[PDB]
């Protein structure tokens, strides 16, 4: 390769950003806390 | 008897060697577009064009 001049093994590694599409919630009522 | 009051001697061992490549394939097709055995295409335009 260094005959040759020609550099194969770069690497890269990215993590995209997923936006958000859907959202569910859990909701509650209480009238006391332990 | 000597001819030089100095000499110097230089060799290269950087001589490249052929390789092989395990990439490009083959399709061995019917026609009569071109002359020669063997074309080599970088895309489909380039096929299109001939």
């Amino acid at each position: 390769d260094l005959a040759a001049r020609i550099l194969r093994d770069v690497k890269v590694e990215l993590v995209y950003n997923n936006s958000l599409h859907y959202v569910k919630i859990r909701a509650s009522v209480v009238l006391d806390r332990p | 008897y000597q001819d030089k009051v100095v000499d110097v001697e230089v060799s290269l061992g950087t001589q490249p060697i052929d390789t092989v490549g395990f990439e490009t394939p083959m399709f061995l097709a019917m026609h009569g577009n071109f002359p020669e055995r063997i074309r080599f295409y970088v895309s489909t335009a380039g096929m299109v064009a001939d």
